[PDB]
């Protein structure tokens, strides 16, 4: 019943400092290494280093030696990774890790944490631009959508015709920027026989930026 | 011959061999003190990492 | 990332599967992980070809010289998940195993230009949406006009729709002065080694 439990997600400036707590519970505390695995949004595991409770020695790898300092706490059982200079790359999920009970040796993690989320900000709040996506002439069956441009942070609904067209509407999820800014893109298959006396519209509502824009689709000259 | 001078630090509340509940009071030793060791052994550790 | 895996590896319902990990020089001891999206990894093989509790006897690791492989029997639909194999600190670059069929179906793309009132600003972003493709693997292409582009894509990873299919979105960054330029531009979407590819051209009414 080995219980490991971390911190919340944490939000930081580039250059500053995250620490990511790490309790363990259903033994010793003081008898196992505990290790810190990073993952970048779909990327691999990386080992950052372990640290011995007993004494509090460490061993940071090297591509983070000067960086990172583990420390732990023997009376509530809770060990602490923190991370100085973050730089554009530390967005990851970190994960504290543990080695098996048996084969008395470490390297085969068999107990993981929840993980912790890092993000790197770059962006602020900041209101979508967003831009109608004309149809194009399927005969037919015409496609048209919104383009919901440079946006932060998530999320944003996307309906159409404020819920009165919900068929055939596929809303996309976002893709993220170098900015930080998001953008993503909603999409309704509707008959172009329709197109010049049917109304198409897409309401984005960006509730961290209190900004709600409607945005016609036109089908397009000639 | 242009020796290492390390700094070195004195307690006398000590805790060794792990001992969580059991605490040493080291009285105080009345007097100079000089001792001669022969260093013979060293326990390294390497860092490791993705070199 | 001494140790080499496999980007990708498919497999049916029913049949078995191997994920080789190959690492350099490495002469012992090899362990195995499995990480579904969004969870943490889990120990399935420790040291070549023993097996934690409880994994099922399904999982079964073996290695020849420079080249440690993982073999599961039965594939399910559940089993589908990122695998990496782990050498003292080092770990792979991570398999990813497929087992879908796939059921007849290639990628719906559609493209969009550049909004008229998004050009009054001084921006142009193009939109090409991808619908209802099977498997989720695509890797998306800009050509200008057939000369292909890398800079300022934004390609989207599949995303699972309502009906059990993948969907897609990529993205290309430009300016008005050179959304004006090329006389045409390219999203060509390879889906299973075809390519579905829709034309856009800025020659705007
Ligand atoms: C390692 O070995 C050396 C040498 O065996 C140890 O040095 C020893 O240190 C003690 C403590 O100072 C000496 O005892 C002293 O005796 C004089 C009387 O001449 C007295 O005035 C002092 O108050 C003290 O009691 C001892 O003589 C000396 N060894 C020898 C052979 O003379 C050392 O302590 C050992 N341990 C370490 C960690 O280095």
């Amino acid at each position: 019943q080995v219980q490991l439990v971390q911190s919340g997600a944490e939000v930081k400036k580039p250059g500053a400092s995250v620490k990511v707590s790490c309790k363990a519970s259903g033994y010793t505390f003081t008898g196992y290494y505990m290790h810190w695995v990073r993952q970048a949004p779909g990327q691999g595991l990386e080992w950052m280093g372990w640290i011995n409770p007993n004494s509090g020695g460490t061993n940071y790898a090297q591509k983070f030696q000067g960086r990172v300092t583990m420390t732990r706490d023997t009376s509530i059982s809770t060990a602490y990774m923190e991370l100085s200079r973050l730089r554009s790359d530390d967005t990851a999920v970190y994960y504290c890790a543990r080695r098996m009970r048996s084969q008395d040796r470490e390297w085969d993690f068999q107990h993981w944490g929840q993980g912790t989320l890092v993000t790197v900000s770059s962006a602020s709040t900041k209101g979508p631009s967003v831009f109608p996506l004309a149809p194009s002439s399927s005969g037919g069956t015409a496609a048209l959508g919104c383009l919901v441009k440079d946006y932060f942070p998530e999320p944003v609904t996307v309906s159409w015709n404020s819920g009165a067209l919900t068929s055939g509407v596929h809303t996309f999820p976002a893709v993220l920027q170098s900015s930080g800014l998001y953008s993503l893109s909603s999409v309704v298959t509707v008959p172009s026989s329709s197109l010049g006396t049917q109304t198409y519209i897409c309401n984005v509502n960006h509730k961290p930026s209190n900004t709600k824009v409607d945005k016609k689709v036109e089908p397009k000259s000639c | 011959n242009d020796s290492i001078t390390l700094p070195c630090r004195i307690k006398q509340i000590i805790n060794m061999w792990q001992r969580i509940g059991q605490a040493m009071y080291a009285p105080p030793i009345q007097g100079v003190i000089r001792c001669v060791s022969n260093i013979t052994g060293l326990i390294l550790t390497r860092d490791g990492g993705s070199t | 990332s001494a140790l080499t895996q496999p980007a990708s590896v498919s497999g049916s319902p029913g049949q078995s599967i191997t994920i080789s990990c190959t690492g350099t020089s490495s002469d012992n001891y090899v362990s195995w992980y499995q990480q579904h999206p969004g969870k943490a990894p889990k120990l399935m093989i420790y040291e070549v070809s023993n097996r934690p509790s409880g994994v099922s006897n399904r999982f079964s690791g073996s290695k020849s010289g420079n080249t440690a492989s993982l073999t599961i029997s039965g594939l399910q639909a559940e089993e589908d998940a990122d695998y990496y194999c782990s050498s003292y600190e080092f770990f792979g670059g991570g398999t990813k195993v497929f087992v879908l069929g796939q059921p007849k179906a290639a990628p719906s793309v559609t493209l969009f230009p550049p909004s008229s009132e998004e050009l009054q600003a001084n921006k142009a972003t193009l939109v090409c949406l991808i619908s209802d493709f099977y498997p989720g693997a695509v890797t998306v292409a800009w050509k200008a006009d057939s000369s292909p582009v890398k800079a300022g894509v934004e390609t989207t990873t599949p995303s699972k729709q309502s009906n059990n299919k993948y969907a897609a979105s990529s993205y290309l960054s430009l300016t008005p002065e050179q959304w004006k330029s090329h006389k045409s531009y390219s999203c060509q979407v390879t889906h299973e080694g075809s390519t579905v590819e829709k034309t856009v051209a800025p020659t705007e009414c």
